[PDB]
């Protein structure tokens, strides 16, 4: 939801820990256009650190 | 040197997902579509 994005060559690289991840919220909130992944499923995702 | 065919073979199949791990002594012939995880897809193709 920022407002300017990195270049596809420049784009930055944001490092994330110590936190908590929800992603039922990105998926049931059909703000995407198309949602894919790659080797595991995202419901998993859930379950796993 | 036999079986294999030249672009795959496609007569033999096998069950790549299902919802949760057989018991031992149980099977499964249903080749009926069913969901492939935990996602409410609904077992249509998509959703992942």
């Amino acid at each position: 939801n920022a407002t300017r994005f990195a270049s596809v060559y420049a784009w930055n690289r944001k490092r994330i820990s110590n936190c908590v991840a929800d992603y039922s919220v990105l998926y049931n909130s059909a703000s995407f256009s198309t949602f894919k992944c790659y080797g595991v499923s995202p419901t998993k995702l859930n379950d796993l650190c | 040197n036999l079986d294999s065919k030249v672009g795959g073979n496609y007569n033999y199949l096998y069950r790549l997902f299902r919802k949760s791990n057989l018991k031992p002594f149980e099977r499964d012939i249903s080749t009926e579509i069913y969901q492939a995880g935990s996602t409410p897809c609904n077992g249509v193709k998509g959703f992942n």
